[PDB]
RNA sequence: AUAGGUUUGGUCCUAGCCUUUCUAUUAGCUCUUAGUAAGAUUACACAUGCAAGCAUCCCCGUUCCAGUGAGUUCACCCUCUAAAUCACCACGAUCAAAAGGGACAAGCAUCAAGCACGCAGCAAUGCAGCUCAAAACGCUUAGCCUAGCCACACCCCCACGGGAAACAGCAGUGAUUAACCUUUAGCAAUAAACGAAAGUUUAACUAAGCUAUACUAACCCCAGGGUUGGUCAAUUUCGUGCCAGCCACCGCGGUCACAC
């Protein structure tokens, strides 16, 4: 009722930024193999409107469905950047981190 | 499937075997085949008397009312069946046929008396 | 193979079944072109009665005539079924006895 | 013919009244399913539980 | 999808050719009175109309003999006169004659309807204009023809429910604690059974296609 | 699979082929009754008769039902919203097109690249991008996910137009194939069309006809078919003599052949 786009909220990795104000994002879902009964990753490509062109290749982003498609393949918009590439902020503690190590200690604050 | 015009109607779909009929009360598109696709089965009707000498009719009254309130029509045999159940007034043709049968049997009795 | 490799390859893909001399049909009608005899491969020795027939599909094929004594001539119509003649290499069709021109074997 | 005509008129009048009442019941049930007081109470309870 | 453009062209061409080769009323609604068949289609008229087709007049057969095509005059129908004792008629307001007719005896008309003495509020198109059922009210008779005293139209205000439905209603009331002894009743004041011969909406009616 | 036969002088292992089970079509031989179900090989060509009327003229219907499987991810879910039914005063429900998003058959990668397949801007125009080994692009195969659904309605995808004169409606016919139902009756029931209605029409349908294709039950007298070396239940005499012939696999037949 709010949108004609099937996928409403999706999380992906940005794999392309060569289009103006548009980010090419790779979204992985878990699909059960009918024979092996094991979950494997299935990939799909989405084009997300990035008005400010703040997306970099490799960062994890959240995409929200547009009310209607603004182009043939652009049906989504960048709601936020969940993880900036190489600039991750730990949501649990709110401190910068490099991989599994704290760049700034939680105790310091 | 898209039909040109048409409407929903509650009717009798014929099943069973040769010389043994049975009816399923179904709400279906009027253009669909008699025993084909239907929207919902609203009951059943066995026209052959059973071991107790009864003709068994099952009516889903709630769903019948729902589909009538959704704009569904009714086939004439269903109007007669619902009149027999007391759900509707008796259809005029049942009354007229009863009167015709009364007059015919009166004529037969008068023939017997004349003889 | 690992589970990842099995998922990649998917279910086994069985090749389609090979069609035989009858091309997947129970029987075939045919016209006799010539009758002759062929010799078995040798653990055995005999003169097996055979005939070349043009089938309804247009292909020419060698067929075996079972039973003792046949009266098949050229231009006659026969019905041929499957079943290899184990002794004759390349002969994979058999003439049906008691159908069209090919009659039943005479008693004794 | 005349008696049958009158009978049909009366029967159709009664059937139309019954049909309008059934339509009203269907619409009332739809309205009570969407904006009914019980449905609204359930929605508010679910929102409070989520919060 | 491989486009189907020939279908587009065919539909557009057929629409244009149907809009430009429209059959006119003089062609569609002509009748051969000897065989009582339509020359346009060859289909014969129903038996019950035959006599009327040979005795009565079409509406514009009357209107074409009048100044201004009889605007403001009253026209009634033979079937209405036979069926109903109360006055039924049309007061003409607009007429569109079919100029292609030799006698200007085909076309369309609009007016105010009075059925069984009840006049309508607006003017709408007249149906069955091509029927052989029409009569013209003389001017010196209109006062006598239109006279009508509205009789008390008091009909049943409500009717009993069917037996099973009444029993179900009463059972539901008793289950819900209600102990009222009032009979369930179906209101039929909002159901006005209109006579089957009342004029329908000619604006919604279709037209015979040219063939 | 509770498995079995078959490689070797012999054992074990590996591996194929075949046997035993259950269906459908056809063929040989045989075949008694009753009920029920099912029923051209061919999208090849069709003689003939019917398969759509109703109704006071307008309209409505003939866009349905019925048929076929040629082609083939138009069928399913969500959003939006026409037409249609009922409210018909609409508020809206039911149903369901077009449009937008998602999902959706099989084989071949010896089909590996497609060649404009994208984006941004009110537009002007700018950027050079988009799909693809997680299978794009391509060739081939097939009606499907069966309360049913999809596609087609002689052919040129379509049908203004052309070829040309249409049974893939029922009955029926020619040719063709291993494949072979009556040129029956009635609208009495249900369904559909029309009518205000009594009602009318319908090769849908109902009731019949033909056919061991199947199931069920019988039968007063009435049984046939296949097999009998092992796998695998079951051969006595003769005839023949590596000939005639036989076998699903292994194999038999050279004067004592349980294998012809
Ligand atoms: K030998
Ligand atoms: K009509
Ligand atoms: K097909
Ligand atoms: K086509
Ligand atoms: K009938
Ligand atoms: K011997
Ligand atoms: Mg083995
Ligand atoms: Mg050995
Ligand atoms: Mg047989
Ligand atoms: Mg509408
Ligand atoms: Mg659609
Ligand atoms: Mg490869
Ligand atoms: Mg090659
Ligand atoms: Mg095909
Ligand atoms: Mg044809
Ligand atoms: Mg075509
Ligand atoms: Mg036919
Ligand atoms: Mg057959
Ligand atoms: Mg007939
Ligand atoms: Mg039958
Ligand atoms: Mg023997």
């Amino acid at each position: 009722v709010r949108s004609s786009v099937h996928a409403r909220w999706i999380v992906g990795k940005v794999i392309g930024t060569k289009m103006q104000k548009t980010a090419k994002v790779r979204v992985t879902r878990l699909v059960l193999d009918p024979y092996l009964l094991k979950y494997f990753n299935k990939r799909k490509t989405y084009f997300a409107h990035d008005a400010l062109q703040q997306c970099t290749v490799g960062d994890i982003v959240l995409l929200r469905a547009l009310p209607v498609p603004r182009a043939k393949h652009v049906k989504h918009e960048l709601a936020e950047i969940v993880f900036k590439v190489g600039k991750v902020i730990d949501p649990v503690t709110g401190k910068p981190c490099a991989g599994t190590t704290y760049l700034e200690s939680p105790l310091s604050s | 499937k898209a039909y040109r015009g048409g409407h929903l109607t509650i009717r009798l779909a014929l099943g069973g075997c040769t010389n043994r009929p049975f009816y399923r009360i179904v709400a279906a598109h009027n253009k669909c085949p008699r025993d084909g696709r239907f929207v919902e089965q609203l009951g059943s009707y066995d026209p052959l008397p059973n071991s107790h000498g009864e003709k068994l009719v099952a009516l889903n009254l709630d769903r019948i009312r729902h589909w009538i309130g959704c704009g569904a029509h009714l086939s004439k045999p269903m109007e007669k069946l619902l009149g027999l159940a007391g759900f509707f007034p008796l259809h005029p043709m049942m009354i007229t046929n009863a009167e015709r049968l009364r007059r015919k049997r009166a004529r037969e009795v008068l023939l017997a008396s004349q003889k | 193979a690992t589970l990842n490799q099995m998922h990649r390859l998917g279910p086994p893909k069985r090749p389609p079944r090979k069609l035989g001399p009858t091309e997947g049909r129970p029987q075939l009608k045919g016209v006799v072109l010539c009758t002759f005899t062929r010799k078995p491969k040798k653990p055995n020795s005999a003169n097996r009665k055979c005939c070349r027939v043009r089938l309804s599909t247009g292909r020419e094929a060698v067929c075996f005539i079972p039973g003792e004594g046949h009266t098949l001539q050229e231009h006659q119509i026969v019905l041929v079924e499957g079943g290899r003649t184990q002794d004759l290499p390349g002969v994979k069709l058999t003439v049906v006895r008691g159908k069209y021109d090919c009659g039943h074997v005479q008693k004794k | 013919f005349f008696v049958l005509m009158e009978r049909y008129q009366h029967y159709r009048q009664t059937v139309r009244a019954l049909r309008m009442e059934f339509v009203s019941e269907v619409q009332r049930k739809v309205h009570e399913a969407r904006a009914g007081v019980l449905a609204e109470r359930k929605a508010l309870k679910d929102a409070a539980e989520h919060r | 999808v491989r486009p189907r453009l020939i279908a587009e062209l065919a539909r557009r061409v057929r629409a244009l050719r149907e809009q430009l080769n429209r059959p006119r009323d003089s062609q569609l609604y002509a009748v051969d009175y000897e065989t009582l068949t339509r020359p346009f289609s060859g289909r014969r008229l129903p038996v019950r109309a035959w006599a009327d087709v040979r005795r009565e007049s079409r509406l514009l057969q009357l209107l074409g003999r009048l100044p201004l095509f009889g605007l403001g005059r009253l026209v009634t129908r033979k079937s209405w006169l036979w069926q109903h004792d109360e006055p039924c008629y049309w007061r003409l307001t607009r007429v569109r004659p079919d100029y292609t007719a030799q006698n200007l005896d085909h076309g369309k008309a609009w007016g105010i309807l009075t059925f069984k003495g009840k006049t309508e509020s607006e003017a709408r198109e007249i149906e069955h204009v091509m029927y052989h059922d029409w009569r013209l009210v003389p001017k010196h008779e209109e006062e006598a023809f239109t006279a009508f005293t509205p009789a008390p139209e008091d009909s049943l205000a409500s009717v009993p429910y069917p037996p099973l439905l009444r029993a179900m209603i009463i059972a539901e009331r008793q289950k819900n604690g209600d102990t009222s002894t009032e009979e369930p009743m179906l209101n039929v004041q909002r159901i006005r059974m209109e006579p089957w011969d009342y004029p329908a909406k000619q604006e919604d009616k279709g037209r015979a296609k040219g063939t």
